[PDB]
């Protein structure tokens, strides 16, 4: 609620923007949409790039890799939206930089955004 | 008794008299000096092996029995993907469904018969010993007996620590014990945002116990024919090699030009690369990727001829959908990429990476 | 008690500690029942618009579909589509017009049809439900036309082609009946029946005229295709009852929405879709609210529910909120939807007690329309 | 701020909803996307088509009749948003209906909505 | 203290009251100048987008400019034009894909080119101004590209037509300083001179590096053309100036926007154009606030002023409200312009004492890019 | 005095001596039992009028001279659209310029020069008294004061309250003094909404004091010819009639086939309409405008002929923004038009209505 304060993470709503999976979201959570944590809603195109950051689960003390993955091809859901920086670096380190639309590798090249996927990769090193 | 199989496999994996002219045992193919492959010189340089008659050439490189025990056996899943087995189709079920194979293979070990193997193992007491004490009495009299004990025996083997040692340097920053180098950290970060973690993970998402780089899954890639090697092997310049689709069973033709993701456990050491080893160096395996993706002419042509990178062999059923990611990978990144599979190197081949 | 979001967190949860695998994919939505609601954006005249998929019971958004300048949503009785007309141009909101019809698989939400409509002609206008409209057999669209005179255009689904436009006298609104045969509402009070071939001059009947002059009939009728009903509320709250099942325009006695001492104290129906009726239960529900005559468009708070056979009322909600759009889902104990443009929020009442049960919100800029399935 | 009650015009000024032109205006005022009370924003397209309103201006105690017309060609301006419906009709009575986009015999077919003006053509009678 | 909404009704009554007649017609925007102010609002990625055209002196809405897909903004320095590249699809947000550029007119918007670019080569990012820039000529547009590598579009605008993509290492950023030359910046740390011309290799050189590999620079760097001065601060406040005047790079010396007890207090730059440069005063401007470290996309209550050849501290204003973006006309008394995509408004600050002016809101959804000419 | 001026013209305006062979006056073509206008059938119907010499016939049709004392003089305004003036082609700058035409006109009125019409003047006592009165003695003698004076008086006549009363049915509605049938109403509602008031207003915004439903410009809406009143004229087959172009003075191309928009005041009792005399329904006339509009096919048919309308008579320089408005009239709303256009009628002439 003071938006320059230091983020805390919760794991009991994922819909909420500080949920501990959404620590460098940049968009809309695709659950908010017919989607789901982890599956773009009906309609819309799977990215294939992503891009990551550690985040921290307070449910069990660790962190994690999550690769943000856009859903695209779709005019942007607007429901839930957030956008969060924990690690997030300029463009100039892409890998870690949330302002680029990750679309790349959809299906039927689509490239608009709609929402956004916080599936886990691996643990943080 | 877990202990005993495998110290019996032990002694079968590195003996020779399992070949007809006994010049060769699984140790000469699967060297444990190179991580379990083959360092010999054949007519198609390391792509292919050189069975035990001097002469006859396989048409497919020999993989690394490295982290081979951690691939479940042959199924297909609910996605109606197909996954794990052995080989590079996927034809044996498991590695004691494989053991044998090679054994009566004519252009590898070949030996004409169960019964000629079971003549081998007869006239040694160690093994007399060994085998009736774990398979009771008479199994080395009876062919069918002895060669399923010794493939029960040489899959025991293969799923010790030391095929399986999770001593790589990738291992050890992962329980805190090291950190990488800058390079290797913008490797590994590539590696996981980019198309390879689609096929070079153990999982969708979450995270595995026990990584090994591979999904164990079935894919075309759209790698071309090895002709050196092809040529050494004599199949015929009008052959095809269908990857799984040539496994007994499967009919699907989606299933030809599909082979088995290999683990990327100690790539680094165990070139040449794919299936036919038809490229030398693992920039090359890298860089043939992007391929599908860049635009530059460069991409077009294999910088280890200089020459386009080739016709696929089976020209349908390409994985597109992960292959066309959109996004060409830059020198730095293939730097990077070569550095962070470089930390995938086993400890005790970490000497060999220097050459 | 728990959210959905809530259960979302735990199931996540437990499948990271159990080790649970599972590819991102494309999802599907559910199979299309009566608790699906639609509800339409027009975004306040925006160039691109979006329509939400909702189920009813859960309170959640299913799916989503993009769409152009003022579309016009359809949605088959059946479940085995949805389709609206749509409106698209070369640079956003300039250069060359493309309008097309699309047709959409009801859980893939992948278009199937792509139709285009030659001479850009669609009506563009405040999102009325009835100026595009499915014949019974779900094989044709009907879409009506302003300029340069009214006209129907129609469209023929099941061989994806435009195939012409009708010329009609000045009448508005399309409500089928047949494969080859709709009403519309003419200028001067009565109802015109259409009779269309494949080819030819249709044939067209006018009934007596059913209405004065001076009494208004609102842009936003409820029509039941399935029961032949249409049910059309004046300004004042008077109710106009049309039986068309006989393929043919009956009209039932007129009914009063409000008592006359309401009347004299400004009671009066207003917003946008002021009134929803139901199938089974025969039963008619308006929005309506004090207001000066002159704020017929402002949302209102209250709904009365009344008999359609008897014409007496049944009961009187306080919605609690200011809502614009009502409609209800066609099956037994319906749910009540109460849209609200101003909070962006869709309302879900229990229809019998009137009751609020859950609420979905950030529902785009301006949203109007509630469109359900009658899939009984 | 009462929805529900009675208008009540004034003529102080343009921009409010309340200002006395505006009786039967449905989008957005011109004045505030760079037009003026009864000119067009540059770029956009003057239609000829209007829908008109008697409008009662408390100044002189007169009624006007206010021939609304769309500039158009634009996406919708989203500035100083307005709907009034004094002695608006429906869509069967089309010269008094304003949910229609009135775009028609707008320069290069314009019809997309961006704003309405207010001008005065006539005494209402 | 009358507002413009005022004036307007005073002088409508007394065309009125006196029958002045005016015939309705399409209005010129007033002819461009140094208080003259765009402000671009990505709507937070939709799909269609808008640019307001304000006279920052009066606090005016003069015009619109619509655009599509995360559309880069350009504005020529003397005034002579403006123009974007931008993105549409066949069916909004899906189907065929279409990149171009549009010139437009400054007082008529008419769009005077459209320049189709071949393959779809944009780079669709969050929008940052040096992502597509003009040459000090006017002559030429140069646009970045990501995707499938880092590149260089080259679009001749006099000629109306693309000429070719540029090969470059791995930079992002484009900052020209010459018809035939532009800067970037490169990952490891340098700067890169990309000398170009219609075909061929370009010469690329690298600067000496300037910074450490864990030292982060801004994603909106100032950087005055006709100062070829390239200003670009660090998450921490630390700023680099480059001077490019002399058609080379030379490194001057760096200085710390906030002292090291604000530093020890957690104060940090933040928002989104978080910096700003005026050319005749030499004077750097930054958005700054009392922030935990990774919330460096926040908006932001203070702006420090400083002067830019000593470092010193002139001026610490409190803004009076929250702040995303700043930039600041190029005139003498400027203004100081501060964004607020939260509020949707723009409020105009006197740069020399700080006070807030004025106000323009309903700037559309989600408004973030300022840009302004320099005219002198 | 001004009273005097005027009634002096009310005598010319009547006194056949004015024509060669005293055969006609102005009142014989614009006549006042019918608005000012010619009630006689020559060889192309009422379309165009006979001249002097009982043979003769114009290739224009006579306009109202109801109201034409409102229209401001010959003049571009800053927008540069012509405005104002007399005749359809505007070649005359005002009533006075415009008085004397007729009276040397040929195919009308027929004298041979200005010393003719003096000396027609000067043989009357009435004359002599009345206009020496005004302009002083002698007047007569000089042909060119003379024929001045006369243009002068006409001027002044026309300028009356008789000419311009203001006294219609739409009159008495917008002073509160009755109200518009539903019809009527639709009708006037139909005309300040639809693209008729872009040219049929004197305004394009605010109230006109002393509406006449005409700004006064100069358009080409794309007319054919009349084929029997082009024959009629003799002006030959091969003609083209350029509209204000012919003008003197006028050089700008952009100006061929453009006239002058008329005042719809009495509208419904002057027929047949336009500058040829091509239309003689007020229903045609209105249905006219369709053709730009409509799609239907019977849109493309006049309805009086059964065939299609014909080509325009001038086909560069059509008002195309005003005409393609993009909406079709109905019956419905051609009716109502027709309603409303009949209460610009003045009083004294709603009889005819019938
Ligand atoms: C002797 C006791 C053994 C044992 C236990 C194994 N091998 Fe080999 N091998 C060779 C080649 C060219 C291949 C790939 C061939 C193909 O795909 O058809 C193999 C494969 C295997 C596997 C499968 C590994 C996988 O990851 O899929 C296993 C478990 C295996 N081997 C064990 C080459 C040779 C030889 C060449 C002369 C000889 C001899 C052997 N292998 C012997 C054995
Ligand atoms: C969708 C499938 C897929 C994707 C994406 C993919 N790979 Fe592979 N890779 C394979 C398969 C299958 C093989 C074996 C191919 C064959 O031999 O025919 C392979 C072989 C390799 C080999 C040779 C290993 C050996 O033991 O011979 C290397 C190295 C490798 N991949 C690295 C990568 C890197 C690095 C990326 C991306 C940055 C990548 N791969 C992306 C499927 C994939
Ligand atoms: C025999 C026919 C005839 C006679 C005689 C005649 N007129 Fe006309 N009048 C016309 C015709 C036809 C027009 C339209 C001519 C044209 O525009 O070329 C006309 C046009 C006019 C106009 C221009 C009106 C307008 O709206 O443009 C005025 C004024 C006028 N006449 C007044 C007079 C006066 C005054 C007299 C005599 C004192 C007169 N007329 C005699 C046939 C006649
Ligand atoms: C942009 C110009 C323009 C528009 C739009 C226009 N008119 Fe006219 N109208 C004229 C001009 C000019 C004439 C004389 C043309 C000619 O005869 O050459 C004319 C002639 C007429 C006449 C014949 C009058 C007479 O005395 O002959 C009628 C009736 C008329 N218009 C009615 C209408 C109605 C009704 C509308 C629309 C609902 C309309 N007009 C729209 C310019 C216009
Ligand atoms: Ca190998
Ligand atoms: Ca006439």
């Amino acid at each position: 609620t003071d938006p320059r304060a230091k983020w805390v993470p919760q794991d009991n709503d994922i819909q909420a923007c500080d949920y501990w999976r959404h620590c460098s979201i940049d968009g809309n959570i695709c659950d908010c949409s017919g989607g789901s944590l982890t599956n773009c809603p009906p309609g819309t195109k799977l990215a294939t790039a992503s891009w990551v950051a550690s985040c921290y689960n307070p449910t069990d003390g660790q962190s994690y890799l999550i690769a943000y993955r856009d859903c695209c091809g779709y005019n942007v859901s607007g429901r839930c939206p957030c956008l969060n920086t924990e690690g997030e670096l300029p463009v100039y380190r892409p890998e870690f930089a949330n302002d680029i639309i990750w679309c790349f590798g959809a299906e039927d090249d689509a490239m608009t955004y709609h929402c956004t996927i916080s599936p886990i990769v691996g643990k943080a090193s | 008794a877990d202990d005993a199989l495998a110290a019996l496999g032990a002694q079968l994996f590195v003996d020779p008299a399992l070949s007809r002219n006994a010049t060769q045992s699984c140790a000469t193919c699967h060297d444990p000096a190179r991580a379990f492959t083959d360092p010999r010189e054949g007519k198609a340089g390391l792509a292919v092996s050189v069975g035990d008659d001097g002469q006859s050439h396989g048409d497919r490189n020999a993989p690394t029995l490295g982290y081979a025990a951690l691939v479940p056996a042959f199924h297909r899943d609910a996605n109606g993907k197909y996954k794990g087995g052995q080989f590079w189709d996927g034809r044996a079920d498991d590695l004691k469904q494989q053991a044998g194979q090679p054994m009566l293979n004519p252009v590898e070990m070949a030996m004409p018969d169960r019964a000629a193997v079971a003549a081998r193992l007869r006239d040694d007491p160690a093994y007399r010993t060994g085998f009736e004490a774990l398979f009771g009495k008479g199994v080395l009299d009876d062919p069918e007996r002895a060669f399923d004990a010794a493939a029960e025996a040489l899959a025991a083997y293969q799923a010790t620590g030391e095929f399986s040692p999770f001593d790589s340097k990738y291992d050890r920053v992962m329980r805190g014990e090291e950190k990488f180098t800058p390079l290797e950290e913008f490797g590994y970060t590539v590696f996981i945002t980019w198309n390879c973690r689609l096929c070079h993970m153990q999982r969708k998402q979450g995270v595995a116990e026990r990584e090994t780089f591979t999904n164990f899954e079935y894919h075309n890639i759209g790698l071309p024919v090895n002709e050196t090697a092809r040529e050494a092997s004599g199949l015929g310049a009008d052959h095809v090699d269908h990857g799984l689709l040539a496994r007994p069973g499967i009919e699907d033709p989606a299933q030809s030009g599909r082979f088995k993701v290999p683990s990327l456990r100690n790539v680094a050491v165990t070139g040449p690369y794919m299936h036919n080893g038809v490229f030398t160096d693992l920039r090359t395996a890298i860089l043939f990727y992007n391929k599908y993706t860049s635009r530059r002419p460069e991409a077009k042509i294999n910088p280890e001829t200089g020459a386009p990178w080739g016709e696929p062999e089976v020209a349908r059923n390409l994985s597109l959908a992960e292959l066309q990611s959109g996004l060409m990978l830059d020198d730095g990144r293939v730097d990077a990429l070569v550095a962070f599979l470089e930390t995938l190197t086993d400890r005790r081949y970490e000497p060999l990476l220097e050459e | 008690q728990e959210t959905q979001g809530q259960a979302a967190a735990r199931a996540a949860a437990a499948d990271l500690a159990a080790g649970q695998d599972d590819e991102p994919r494309i999802l599907e939505a559910p199979a299309p029942d009566a608790r699906r609601v639609y509800v339409n954006d027009p975004a306040h005249f925006a160039a691109v618009t979006q329509q939400f998929v909702i189920d009813g019971e859960a309170g959640r958004v299913i799916g989503m579909i993009d769409g152009g300048f003022l579309p016009n949503p359809v949605v088959a009785d059946d479940g085995s589509f949805i389709a609206h007309a749509s409106t698209v141009f070369s640079r956003i909101a300039r250069g060359e017009r493309t309008d097309y019809v699309e047709v959409f698989d009801p859980v893939t939400l992948l278009p199937t049809a792509d139709i285009e409509l030659p001479d850009a002609p669609r009506f563009l206008v405040g999102t009325y439900p009835w100026m595009t409209s499915l014949t019974p057999d779900g094989k044709t669209l009907l879409f009506y036309q302003f300029s340069p005179a009214p006209a129907v255009g129609v469209v023929d689904l099941e061989g994806k082609a435009f195939k012409r436009m009708l010329d009609v006298p000045d009448c508005y609104h399309i409500f089928p009946t047949a494969p080859d045969t709709f009403f519309m509402h003419c200028r001067d009070g009565s109802l015109a029946k259409v009779a269309f071939g494949t080819e030819g001059t249709p044939e067209i009947t006018h009934t007596e005229v059913f209405h004065p002059e001076d009494e208004f009939l609102i842009n936003h009728p409820a029509y039941s295709q399935k029961a032949g009903r249409l049910v059309w509320p004046t300004y004042t709250g008077k109710i106009h009852q049309i039986d068309l099942s006989s393929g043919d325009a009956k009209f039932l006695p007129a009914v009063e929405a409000l008592t006359e001492a309401e009347r004299a104290d400004g009671w009066r129906p207003g917003g946008w879709q002021q009134v929803a009726y139901h199938r089974a239960l025969d039963r008619i529900y308006l929005l309506v609210d004090q207001r000066d005559e002159w704020r017929h468009k402002t949302a209102s708070r209250f709904v009365v529910v009344l008999d359609a056979k008897t014409g007496e009322r049944l009961a009187k909600f306080e919605m609690g909120h200011e809502i614009d759009s009502i409609n209800v889902s066609q099956d037994e104990k319906p749910l009540l939807y109460a849209l609200s443009t101003g909070d962006k929020t869709l309302y879900i009442h229990d229809a019998e007690s009137g009751e609020e049960l859950r609420s979905v919100n950030q529902l785009g800029h301006g949203p109007q329309v509630i469109t359900t399935a009658d899939m009984g």
